[PDB]
């Protein structure tokens, strides 16, 4: 059987990049030609492999994760970065081994009003470990009392909406994110390419 | 990038007035931009953030509105402790670009400048430069246009000029401008002259000297 | 209550060093985005650096290599580190919290930093002699002109404090010696031009300069 990878690209809703979605792939065969030979991509870029030559390697385990973010914010999604994407809300390892694919989605992830279904984290006491995901809603302490749970001064709920919309600069047109984990462990390895 | 154009420079008002400063950003901006109040001497303060949520405790008059590429702060009615500079930032931006500010400023009636030259004195050519102060006092609007000229040839490079704060008393603006030369080169030429155009003055007004004519 | 109380400002050479502080109290600075802006003489509002609480650290371009941000949790205090300075970073340096997205809602007073090659130096009080085509039983104007001095400020007065009506003392403008200078002007009936004395008394605490210059008519 072939590798859902039309479910994780091609889904009609995204995930906030917070909460993050995560498909986990196994037992199936990746063609990878659908995606290096797509003209439908702004950013396609690979840490530790080579994109037309994936479909000689087996591995263990592929992980698609995916997200809405800013144009402004796709460099973030890297090795290596800082902001506020990859410190509080989608962190990669300095050793990465995998594709960081994005595209431009103001057609679907924007709306005349301004779309705020899309979330990013804002506050947190300390950066996100890689492929962490923090889905906390407590309110934040900023100062020295204590919140107990109710907003106001210094006591700020973590989360922010992006305003997406369509006449917005490019930087800040929504982009959809999918990142692809390629896992060798010392287990039988479950998807491989032709 | 995203260019941050505030207009206008200099806005005059009355106390009760409607007040409205406009800030154009270079392309879209969705609603993120805020809005600051500073003083002479005095920190920013934080008026309105995200383009329409106004800062707890700032009062009702400010108001904040924009989307898009066009942004807008308003003064629904204005009081004496609203007279200040405004500025408007970019929200949400790897470059916290800032606009170049509004000041808002007493209105009052036209005033023409009195204009008053000043050779410079003999004890300042002793040590080898020469000042020509050109004073314009107690003018309102703040605009005004000082042309200095050297035997009918138009300077311009060689002089500096400051304005005051408006007076306490009467809001007018006074301005001084400074055409600094040389011992020689102010002793090459005789007619030294400043042409002032303002609101006030139905045609340009010339005050000038001859070097060495009392 | 909360205040953000900034210090270390102070006049310096180009190439030099100084370390900006900020004693927060009312917000913790390491649970906060912390920035410091600064506002050259006459200017408007630049964003120079923050610090996320999470600890990275972004520098806007003009200082980037050159000034550095952190912070001290057992202090609560934000710090500026700046080395290679340039007569360009001459400001008034605030200290603020920011809100998350660059809205900034507590500042503190500012410090000011002077970066300069200038010499301190009093100034030269020369005359703006009334003219002699003074308007009959009218208006004239006359003054001092407080020329070439470092650094700021100067206070002039008139008359020892007895000639206050109608004086303007302006602005100084920085000349591209380094030097500033500036002008003071009064204007007076020209009937007592004949009987009433104009003195200006310039005072410039740096150099321990104290000047009285009496502005008189010319004579022919
Ligand atoms: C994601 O979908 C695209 C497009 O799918 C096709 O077009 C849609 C409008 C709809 O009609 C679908 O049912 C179609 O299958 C895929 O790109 C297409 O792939 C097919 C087969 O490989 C090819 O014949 C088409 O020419 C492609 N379209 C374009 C515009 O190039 C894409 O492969 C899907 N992504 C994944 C990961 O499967
Ligand atoms: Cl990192
Ligand atoms: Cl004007
Ligand atoms: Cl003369
Ligand atoms: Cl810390
Ligand atoms: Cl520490
Ligand atoms: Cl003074």
């Amino acid at each position: 059987n072939l590798c859902p990878f039309g479910e994780v690209f091609n889904a009609t809703r995204f995930a906030s990049v917070y909460a993050w979605n995560r498909k986990r792939i196994s037992n199936c065969v990746a063609d990878y030609s659908v995606l290096y030979n797509s003209a439908s991509f702004s950013t396609f870029k690979c840490y530790g492999v080579s994109p037309t030559k994936l479909n000689d390697l087996c591995f263990t385990n592929v992980y698609a994760d995916s997200f809405v973010i800013r144009g402004d914010e796709v460099r973030q999604i890297a090795p290596g970065q800082t902001g506020k994407i990859a410190d509080y809300n989608y962190k990669l390892p300095d050793d990465f081994t995998g594709c960081v694919i994005a595209w431009n989605s103001n057609n679907l992830d924007s709306k005349v009003g301004g779309n705020y279904n899309y979330l990013y984290r804002l506050f947190r006491k300390s950066n996100l470990k890689p492929f962490e995901r923090d889905i906390s809603t407590e309110i934040y302490q900023a100062g020295s009392t204590p919140c107990n749970g109710v907003e106001g001064f210094n006591c700020y709920f973590p989360l922010q909406s992006y305003g997406f919309q369509p006449t917005n600069g490019v930087g800040y047109q929504p982009y959809r994110v999918v990142v692809l984990s390629f896992e060798l462990l010392h287990a039988p390895a479950t998807v491989c390419g032709k | 990038d995203i260019v941050m154009t505030q207009s206008p420079s200099f806005l005059s008002a009355s106390v009760g007035d409607r007040v409205t400063i406009t800030c154009r950003a270079s392309q879209g901006i969705s609603s993120y931009l805020a809005w600051y109040q500073q003083k002479p001497g005095k920190a920013p303060k934080l008026l309105i953030q995200a383009a329409s949520t106004l800062q707890s405790g700032v009062p009702s008059r400010f108001s904040g509105s924009g989307s898009g590429t066009e942004f807008t702060l308003t003064i629904s009615s204005l009081q004496p402790e609203d007279f200040a500079t405004y500025y408007c930032q970019q929200l949400n931006s790897y470059r916290y670009t800032f606009g170049q500010g509004t000041k808002v400023e007493i209105k009052r009636t036209v005033a023409a400048p009195s204009v008053f030259i000043f050779p410079p004195s003999d004890e300042q050519l002793k040590s080898g430069t020469a000042s020509v102060v050109c004073l314009l006092n107690n003018f309102y609007p703040r605009e005004a246009k000082v042309q200095w000229k050297v035997d009918n040839a138009l300077q311009s490079g060689n002089s500096q000029e400051s304005v005051t704060e408006q007076d306490s008393k009467d809001s007018t603006y006074s301005l001084s401008s400074t055409l600094t030369l040389s011992k020689a080169d102010y002793e090459k030429h005789k007619v030294y002259a400043c042409e002032v155009t303002h609101q006030g003055l139905s045609s340009p007004v010339t005050k000038s000297f001859n070097r060495g004519e009392c | 209550e909360v205040q953000l109380l900034e210090s270390g400002g102070d006049l310096i050479q180009p190439g030099g060093s100084l370390r900006l502080s900020c004693a927060a109290s009312g917000v913790t600075v390491s649970s906060n985005y912390m920035s410091w802006v600064r506002q050259a003489p006459g200017k408007g509002l630049e964003w120079v650096s923050i610090i996320y609480p999470g600890g990275s650290t972004f520098y806007a371009d003009s200082v980037k290599g050159r000034f550095t941000i952190s912070r001290d949790n057992s202090k609560n205090t934000l710090y500026l580190q700046m080395h290679s300075l340039r007569a360009e970073d001459t400001a008034v340096y605030y200290c603020a919290r920011d809100l998350g997205s660059g809205d900034m809602d507590v500042w503190g007073k500012g410090t000011t930093v002077t970066v300069s090659s200038a010499s301190t130096k009093g100034p030269s009080v020369f005359p703006l002699a009334p003219s002699s085509k003074s308007t009959s039983g009218g208006t004239a104007a006359l003054g001092c002109l407080v020329k070439d001095y470092f650094p700021e400020p100067v206070t002039v007065s008139w008359n020892s404090g007895a000639l206050t009506s109608g004086v303007h003392t302006f602005p100084a403008v920085l000349q591209s010696s380094g030097l500033y200078s500036l002008s003071s002007v009064v204007t007076v009936p020209s009937s007592s031009l004949g009987t009433q004395t104009y003195i200006c008394n310039v005072n410039h605490k740096p150099s321990n300069t104290k000047v009285d210059k009496k502005v008189e008519p010319k004579s022919c």
